[PDB]
């Protein structure tokens, strides 16, 4: 049951990177 | 982004020669892939024969 | 009023006394024409190169 | 073993070639930081290509628009001043890194057998870099660009019979004009890709026998994998190079250049001072030391001939200058001579620089004439220095 | 001849924008621009500069909007096919004093008053040379004669310039009441000319300080990473059998 | 643990450097300042006969 | 061709050693080692450049004086 | 640093996210610090400090 | 009160190094002459002369180092800042003393003491 | 060679010999023949997305 | 032809118009689009090799 | 192919800055790598001040 946690952990990283490369603070 | 042909189509309005979008008298899309009607700019009549955009 | 450049050039002369005298020495030796050939460009350049170096670090303090 | 199952993915056919040539390639463990300039030159080539492709998105190769398009790059496109300064100063960094790379090969005699083909491919690369950088300098169409292209295309006139027709064929007419500028742009987009292929063959030739080491000895007993030991050593050089590059880009973007290129090209009046980029100055100096048209061009060709014949001279069996005191001393004199030639090229053609340039040119060619003599005499060192 | 050919070397002045963390004096840019449009612009073009460039640097948006409207810019052709004239806009370039190069030479005795958009970058020691040239009009040395139409300037190569002296005392009136001496106008105009040649300098310098500092931290980490991976090799003990 | 902490500090810079260089290339392809300065004007017009279209 | 070898190697974990202190260790002897072995090489590189540069400035200074009235 | 190790370094997904956040916040903090030094070294020289700003006839 | 010179920061550093080397040579000569010879070098002339020349060379090198780094750092501090005070030269004296005399004495407190003394002797100038 | 020397313009359209006009639009805007099958699939669906 | 294909990105709801403008280099097909298309047309054949 | 500057050189003629070719007043090469004198084209006068090249 650690593949699911691996997916959730990498999803946070993908979200964190997306907000980091594109910084849409003036759009939210 | 193409330019519809005046006096063409099957609705008496504008026909887009690129992918067959049909617009009526009011510039409203009726048949074709175009989702919206023709954009209306900001215009006003300063006199009987004077427009401005 | 009065140009700060022109004043500072005058007050820097005691720091460039040696080139000024040499330029004056050249002027006397060339007062003869010799077919309009002699000049004192080098002595002129040395004198002003000293004056300009003296004026540059103090000019901009008087300007805004 | 029987490869029935799949072990590490690096050994799979998808990445086996990359693994053997990059990650696990055997490298001498005693390589110094002077062996990191090969990767630096590769990174400089990539930087030049990437910045150049995006600059070509805004540049117009027309004599009526070339100068203004560069100024439009600097002033209008967002971050265009950075791309232009990265590209303009990147060419200087490329030559700085490659010049240090060549001198490492001279000091450690890395041209010697069995690495003659590696050196020869490097000389071809150096010629490609010179032509690429030169025609790129013509693109802004400044005063430096116009008068620079005028004489290099005129070098073909040294040939007696067909020299004039080659000059007019290179020009595309009877003078350096829009035809010259337009064809220089096409070649400036193509030659960088040929440089990539030449560097790959250069790399492949070196991997046949492996890299030389500071001691110049057989190194098969103490080799280690390139990853991660020489990756992390190359990474230190890359960051240090970036600091060096950033200083030039952000604080001295025009020191390695001449202000005359900021004047639009005027075919009527030549500038009082007319010099190439700094990395072409040593070649400029050898050209101007010969008081002859054909002799000057011949000496330029003799420079690359001597660089090509270096690996094939009958030499002694000792490579590194750290064990060859006479050769080591001559190397430092050659380095000082190459520095002097570059400084001489920046000087106007008059006394005493004519005599100095002639002597410096003679000393440069004397290095390649004395080295084979050192090898033949040095062959008898083991038979004369007995225990 | 020998030394007049290269000209007299300009000194090194302490410009306010010199230094790794120094910006332009934006008050001096606005003052320098008024000098340009009242003295220089009658004979020198600035074809690379637009009115929108001064916005946020020396003027407000409406200040430059009114400024552009004062000039008459050729436009067209209209529906009937004739070139007409319209007031200037923010996107318009600065006006040209002459219609072409030949007209400029004819009005200046065969000499061309070069474009000043990149002059501080198109001369060796650009900022210092321009200031020295403008304020360096004086009498020729003994034994040297100037032809009519030429004026002596030691900093100009050859010493004979077709420029007449234009930075005379009180040649301009400043909006802020600054006394418009020759040296003061000379410093303001080079400040404005410096900005026009390199308008990105302030952003460039901020980027340099930020990223050279950041890369210096990366260099320190790069050394730790290399010495951590190599420590197992550099501290290893090797026992061999050979002696000599 | 200390080594991983120190190495992450330099990893901060590497990610930022890569992000800056990639973004600088991308924004260079966006609309230039001379293009943006020509995005707002006004034009007056007259009259046309019935049943027609003027562009 | 691979090399046949007979050696014994002892190595220590990278996480059991100090990493940076060795750069600033026996500094004076590194300066001694660098200078004492490379002083001939530095002389053969610096002297021709400085000697030639100085001579050119000396030549141009005397030449400039000779052409002055 | 073992307490911090047990929270961030345990999984590479968390470690990668930590690096992304450090680059984001670290660059913002350095940018703010550089701007403060820039302003302090250039007092009275900015466009906002022009006395006659907005007063052109 | 100072208007008799032609200056030149590079020339200043070169001449300072030369003057320091001369002073160090003379000082080393005096030091070598003042000391006696060891008992196993009294019937032999050459080693005493070799030791004297070595002392001259060592002290000339050290004093040239002081006289060069002092002037160079003083000028580099007064150039990059473009202000003339006794604060510039104080830092140069500090760094020259600290660096060279701590290299020779092989100690950090000795380097600090030398730097402080040199800074004071330049502040009184 | 048959195309280059005897039929050099049949594989294209004559409208590319008219200089670009952003105001008027051709009544027949088609791609090169080798993009036609992809073009037909695009036009079949009565929705841009 | 360029006016249509560069408008395909507009099918994206959120950033479709942003990509179209960035692809154009402006608010319409103009010199910015042609200049960037020429550079890409020289580079892509080498990637294809 | 460069342009020799006037009133320069060692012979009172022209001096080419590119590689130090000296031309005398008649345009003849006297010093430098240039192998030929400057090329004199076909020309003629009309009355006293109209030179046709
Ligand atoms: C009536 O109307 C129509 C036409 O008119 C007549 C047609 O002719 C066609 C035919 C056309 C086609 C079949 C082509 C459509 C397909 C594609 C894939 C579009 C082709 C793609 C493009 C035009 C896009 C061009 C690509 C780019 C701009 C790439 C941008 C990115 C770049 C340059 C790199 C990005 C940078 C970074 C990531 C930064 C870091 C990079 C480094 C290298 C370091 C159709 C359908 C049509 O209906
Ligand atoms: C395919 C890759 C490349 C492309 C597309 C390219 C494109 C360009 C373009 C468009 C310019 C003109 C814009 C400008 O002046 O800044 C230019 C200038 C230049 N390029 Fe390149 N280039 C490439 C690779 C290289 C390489 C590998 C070198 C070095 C050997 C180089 C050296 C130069 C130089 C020196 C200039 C003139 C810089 C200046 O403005 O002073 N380029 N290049
Ligand atoms: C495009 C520029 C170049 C690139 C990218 C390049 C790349 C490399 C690389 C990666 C290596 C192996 C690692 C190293 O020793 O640094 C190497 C080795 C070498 N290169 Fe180059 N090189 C270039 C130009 C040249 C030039 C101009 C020469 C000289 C003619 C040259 C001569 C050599 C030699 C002799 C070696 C073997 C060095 C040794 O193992 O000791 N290279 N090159
Ligand atoms: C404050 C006002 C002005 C400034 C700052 C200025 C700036 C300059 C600069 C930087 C040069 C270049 C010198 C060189 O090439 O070395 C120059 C040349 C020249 N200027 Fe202007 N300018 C001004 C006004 C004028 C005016 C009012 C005139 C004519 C009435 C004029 C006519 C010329 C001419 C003819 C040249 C070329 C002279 C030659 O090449 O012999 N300038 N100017
Ligand atoms: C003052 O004067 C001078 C300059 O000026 C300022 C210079 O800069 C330089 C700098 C030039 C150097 C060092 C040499 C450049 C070398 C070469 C080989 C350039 C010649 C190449 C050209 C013109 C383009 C190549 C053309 C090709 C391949 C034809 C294409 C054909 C086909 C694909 C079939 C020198 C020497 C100089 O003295
Ligand atoms: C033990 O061996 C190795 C070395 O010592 C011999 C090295 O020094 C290096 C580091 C240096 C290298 C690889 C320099 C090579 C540079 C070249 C060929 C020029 C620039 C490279 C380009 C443009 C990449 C081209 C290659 C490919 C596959 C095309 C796809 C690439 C891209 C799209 C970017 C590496 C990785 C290595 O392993």
């Amino acid at each position: 049951t650690i593949d699911i946690q691996a997916a959730a952990g990498w999803g946070i990283a993908a979200a964190a990177g997306a907000i980091w490369v594109v910084q849409p603070f003036g759009w939210i | 982004g193409c330019i519809p042909l005046p006096n063409a189509g099957d609705y008496g309005g504008w026909f887009c020669p690129c992918h067959g979008s049909h617009y009526d008298i009011s510039g409203r899309i009726r048949k074709g892939p175009a989702p919206y009607n023709l954009e209306v700019p900001t215009y006003s009549f300063l006199e009987e024969n004077k427009l401005l955009i | 009023v009065v140009d700060p450049k022109k004043y500072l050039e005058e007050s820097c002369k005691p720091k460039c006394v040696k080139p000024l005298l040499e330029y004056q020495a050249c002027v006397k030796r060339i007062q003869g024409d010799d077919s309009g050939h002699k000049h004192c460009t080098g002595q002129y350049f040395d004198y002003w190169q000293c004056i300009d170096k003296c004026v540059a670090p103090k000019l901009f303090a008087k300007l805004k | 073993t029987i490869r029935n199952q799949r072990f590490s993915l690096l050994k799979q056919p998808i990445s086996s070639t990359l693994n053997q040539h990059l990650v696990d390639y055997p490298t001498p463990s005693n390589l110094s930081y002077w062996w990191g300039f090969g990767s630096l030159a590769g990174i400089c080539l990539v930087i030049q290509i990437v910045t150049g492709v995006f600059l070509a998105m805004h540049y117009t190769p027309h004599v009526d628009l070339a100068f203004n398009s560069v100024e439009h790059i600097m002033r209008d496109v967002e971050g265009g001043w950075l791309l232009r300064y990265m590209h303009a100063n990147g060419a200087s960094m490329f030559f700085i890194v490659v010049y240090l790379h060549i001198f490492r090969g001279l000091y450690y005699a890395s041209y010697s057998s069995p690495r003659e083909f590696v050196w020869c491919l490097g000389v071809v690369i150096f010629l490609l870099m010179i032509v690429t950088a030169f025609i790129g300098y013509v693109l802004p169409w400044g005063q430096m660009s116009f008068w620079g292209a005028t004489v290099i295309t005129s070098l073909a006139s040294a040939i007696p019979v067909v020299g004039d027709t080659i000059v007019t064929w290179l020009w595309g007419g009877f003078s350096v004009d829009n035809a010259t500028l337009n064809r220089f742009f096409s070649l400036h987009y193509l030659l960088p890709f040929i440089l990539v292929g030449a560097s790959l063959l250069h790399l492949a030739a070196l991997h046949q026998y492996g890299s030389n080491n500071p001691l110049g000895v057989h190194s098969e007993m103490d080799k280690i994998a390139f990853y991660p030991y020489f990756y992390v050593k190359d990474l230190v050089g890359w960051v240090a190079f970036a600091i060096f590059f950033s200083i030039w880009i952000f604080y001295a973007p025009n020191v390695l250049g001449h202000p005359d290129n900021y004047i639009p090209a005027n075919p009527m009046s030549t500038p009082p001072h007319i010099v190439p980029e700094w990395y072409f100055l040593p070649i400029y100096a050898i050209l101007r030391s010969i008081p002859d048209k054909a002799g000057g061009v011949a000496a330029i060709a003799l420079v690359f001939i001597c660089l090509l014949a270096l690996p094939f001279f009958k030499s002694m069996y000792v490579r590194s200058s750290s064990f060859r005191p006479i050769y080591q001393g001559m190397f430092w004199l050659l380095l000082a001579d190459c520095l002097l030639l570059g400084w001489i090229g920046c000087q106007p053609v008059e006394a005493p620089f004519v005599t100095i340039g002639q002597i410096s040119s003679l000393v440069f060619f004397l290095f390649f004439a004395i080295t084979p003599i050192l090898g033949r005499v040095g062959r008898g060192i083991p038979n004369s220095y007995t225990d | 001849a020998d030394e007049a050919e290269h000209g007299l070397e300009c000194p090194n002045y302490p410009w306010p924008h010199e230094g790794i963390l120094s910006s332009y004096d934006h008050a001096s840019i606005r003052r320098g621009h008024q000098v340009y449009q009242q003295v220089c612009a009658s004979c020198h073009s600035m074809s690379l500069i637009s009115y929108r460039d001064l916005v946020g640097v020396a003027y407000t948006e409406e200040e430059a909007k009114a400024m552009a409207a004062e000039i008459e810019v050729v436009d067209g052709p209209n529906d009937e096919g004739e070139m007409f004239t319209r007031p200037g806009k923010l996107s318009d370039r600065l006006p040209e004093p002459y219609s072409n190069e030949s007209a400029a030479r004819f009005a200046n005795g065969g000499a061309y008053p070069p474009d000043l958009s990149l002059v501080t970058k198109a001369r060796h020691n650009g900022q210092n040379y321009v200031f020295a040239l403008l304020t360096g009009y004086r009498d020729p040395p003994a034994g040297i004669s100037i032809r009519e139409g030429l004026h002596y300037n030691p900093y100009f190569p050859g010493g004979a310039i077709a420029m007449p002296k234009m930075l005379n005392d009180e040649a301009v009136e400043y909006e802020d009441g600054t006394p418009a001496t020759e040296a003061q106008m000379g410093k303001d105009v080079v400040s404005f000319l410096s900005w026009a040649a390199e308008p990105e300098m302030e952003e460039r310098k901020l980027m340099g300080f930020k990223w050279i500092f950041l890369l210096s931290l990366a260099l320190l980490q790069a050394a730790y990473y290399r010495r951590l991976k190599w420590s197992v090799l550099k501290s290893r003990k090797l026992v061999l059998d050979v002696v000599n | 643990a200390f080594a991983y902490f120190v190495l992450s500090g330099g990893r901060f810079v590497y990610a930022s450097v890569l992000r800056l260089l990639v973004l600088k290339l991308i924004v260079s392809m966006s609309a230039s300042k001379d293009v943006l300065a020509l995005a707002s004007l006004e034009v007056d017009l007259g009259s046309i006969e019935p049943g027609t279209t003027v562009t | 061709q691979p090399v046949k070898l007979k050696a014994v190697v002892y190595a220590l974990s990278p996480f059991q050693q100090k990493i940076m202190t060795g750069l600033w260790k026996d500094l004076p002897e590194k300066i001694h080692h660098k200078v004492s072995e490379n002083w001939i090489s530095a002389t053969l590189l610096v002297t021709p450049v400085v000697g030639t540069y100085w001579y050119a400035q000396y030549f141009k200074e005397q030449e400039k004086l000779e052409h002055r009235f | 640093f073992e307490g911090f190790y047990k929270l961030i370094m345990r999984r590479n997904s968390v470690y990668v996210t930590f690096i992304i956040a450090g680059a984001f916040f670290g660059e913002r903090a350095v940018d703010y610090g550089v701007h403060k030094l820039w302003e302090r070294n250039n007092v009275g020289k900015r466009y906002e400090d022009i006395s006659v700003l907005g007063q052109r006839p | 009160r100072y208007l008799e010179e032609e200056d030149g920061p590079l020339m200043k550093t070169i001449k300072g190094s030369i003057t320091g080397f001369g002073a160090g040579t003379i000082y080393g000569t005096i030091l070598a002459t003042w000391k006696d010879v060891p008992r196993v070098e009294r019937n032999v002339a050459l080693p005493g002369l070799i030791r004297t020349l070595k002392m001259m060379g060592t002290h000339g090198l050290t004093f040239a180092a002081i006289g060069g780094v002092y002037i160079g750092v003083e000028q580099l501090v007064q150039n990059f800042r473009s202000k003339r005070d006794f604060y510039n030269g104080a830092i140069g004296g500090f760094v020259a003393g600290a660096s060279v005399l701590g290299y020779r004495a092989r100690s950090i407190p000795t380097a600090i003491a030398a730097g402080a003394t040199l800074a004071v002797t330049s502040a009184l100038i």
